[PDB]
RNA sequence: ACCCACUCGGCACCUUACGAGAAAUCAAAGUCUUUGGGUUCUGGGGGGAGUAUGGUCGCAAGGCUGAAACUUAAAGGAAUUGACGGAAGGGCACCACCAGGAGUGGAGCCUGCGGCUUAAUUUGACCAACACGGGGAAACUCACCAGGUCCAGACACAAUAAGGAUUGACAGAUUGAGAGCUCUUUCUUGAUUUUGUGGGUGGUGGUGCAUGGCCGUUCUUAGUUGGUGGAGUGAUUUGUCUGCUUAAUUGCGAUAACGAACGAGACCUUAACCUACUAAAUAGUGGUGCUAGCAUUUGCUGGUUAUCCACUUCUUAGAGGGACUAUCGGUUUCAAGCCGAUGGAAGUUUGAGGCAAUAACAGGUCUGUGAUGCCCUUAGACGUUCUGGGCCGCACGCGCGCUACACUGACGGAGCCAGCGAGUCUAACCUUGGCCGAGAGGUCUUGGUAAUCUUGUGAAACUCCGUCGUGCUGGGGAUAGAGCAUUGUAAUUAUUGCUCUUCAACGAGGAAUUCCUAGUAAGCGCAAGUCAUCAGCUUGCGUUGAUUACGUCCCUGCCCUUUGUACACAC
């Protein structure tokens, strides 16, 4: 059985690949003049999303990370 | 026959060797007079028992304990 | 003229070679490496070629004498084994024929194959391919086509690597898609990986002409082999055979063979016989003993071992018996056997199978296999999944089949009989019964893991009584339209079932060709396999049940012997 080669009509596709981002303690919490700090994210309401569950940010909605809910900065 | 299935004991064997695939086939037929189980001898070996040859007397001569 | 005994010369024969020969064979072809009686002629691998030329003879045809160039690895002799023969002899087969039966080939449809078409219409196979791959494909199967993911890239090494090496992601573009596949801003996890280098693993990728295993075929036949001995320089041969006989290399026998082996037979399974044994609410019968239901000076039935006693004829299955061609009559190298009749359940090896030798085929299968060598491929994969499509595509040709062409029938009513099976609790299998529905089916329950229930599978052909009335007709039901259900996520390219409507060829089929000898052909249905659904297929089962023949070698072939061969890739 003989066999062609293959040939595609359409261009190869990359595989996406992890952000570069020197961002890991820059945008997570903020120290004050004396000391004190409270935690600026939000926390999700299901149990099973930890303490540190750190609600992500976009546009027009707050993004968990672990459970997946979607919330408002503006509520 | 038959025998075959009684007497006759077969194993097939693969060998991979570095050219290809090498069949081994064994056949053995094992002794029927030997084991205590099934027939004991193939068919149509028929075996007879000797005659124990006696003379015959002439005479009648009663005998009495 | 015959007979007998001789003898010389001659044409020759028979046996065997002591001898010779490569052998066939030879009384010379002996007296030859132990080579010498005399003498003439001829040959030096096969062709070119008895050709060319010269000479010579001939009236001519041609004869006699007679090269070379060049070409070529064999040509040739005798014998062996096989194969083949429009060779002979002897046997045999319904995958051969005769006498026939049923047909197929003609029709419509189902299915497989080729060809065309197509993105693909995956593919193997050409007596011994073509309802075969258990190949009845909606998804899967799948191997093909258009695309989308994923790594399920083990291990070793090196590099990146404190937020990194890495993943995962709601929504919005996007994609057939609620695949974060790719992205749009940014969160989770954390030395599990990423990248590269070796390497590895998969592959229904190729190679069945590299292989194993299995299967088919040669070949349904009777055939095959060594030990010792005999023959031959040897390959080989005899054993393993003239005749008769057998289904049989089965035997009687003959015999430079003897004594053995495999195959055949024997054996095993199944099918028939057993009023013999052992017994059985998971099989039955009787007593109706028990109540009893219906008709009546006694029949048919109901519930019948937790209502009850018996008892195995029928049913079941264990141990057994039974047939060994028994007896008889014939015939025979009167032996192996064969033909009739009588008994017997059974007398074609009683029927049918299972198993089944040596040697082989470039027979089929790498698409059954985590059987497999080699080659190729391996991250945009020939790996694996997911969506959709194809495998089914139709100017056509062919092979298995199904349904028919009608009155030995169709239709309607009624009668009303098998055997082989299978069946769920690791989940929905076989389904009784009641209810609903024209139907197909739906629903509520029951029993059955089964000699217990489905199931007495109350199958069909068939039978009886009626409608039809020789009109392609009320035969035929292809094609097509409408609706109702079931299986399945999914039914369109209509899965299948049901109802109504449409109602085509087909009036018995050219050449040609298949199968079969008794419970067999043929008709008829049923169960199982494949199966969620789907039989017009297969494997088995039973019901009804012929005609013809107990033969031959004419055709097609098979076996043995002899014979010829310039065949051995074997006519
Ligand atoms: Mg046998
Ligand atoms: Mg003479
Ligand atoms: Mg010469
Ligand atoms: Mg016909
Ligand atoms: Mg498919
Ligand atoms: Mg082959
Ligand atoms: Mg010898
Ligand atoms: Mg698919
Ligand atoms: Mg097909
Ligand atoms: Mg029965
Ligand atoms: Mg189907
Ligand atoms: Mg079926
Ligand atoms: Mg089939």
């Amino acid at each position: 059985k003989k066999r062609k080669k293959k040939v595609y009509t359409t261009p190869k596709k990359i595989k996406h690949k992890h952000k570069k981002v020197k961002l890991a303690v820059l945008s997570y919490y903020k120290v004050d003049a004396e000391g004190k700090v409270t935690k600026l994210r939000r926390e999700c309401s299901n149990p099973t999303c930890g303490a540190g569950v750190f609600l992500a940010n976009h546009k027009d909605r707050l993004y968990c990370g672990k459970c997946h809910s979607v919330y408002k900065v503006n509520a | 026959g038959q025998p075959v299935n009684d007497f006759i004991d077969t194993a097939t064997r693969h060998v991979l060797m570095r050219q290809g695939v090498l069949g081994i086939k064994v056949k053995i037929m094992r002794d029927p007079a030997k084991s205590r189980t099934g027939p004991k001898a193939l068919p149509d070996a028929v075996t007879i028992i000797e005659p124990k040859e006696e003379e015959p007397i002439l005479a009648p001569s009663v005998k009495d304990y």
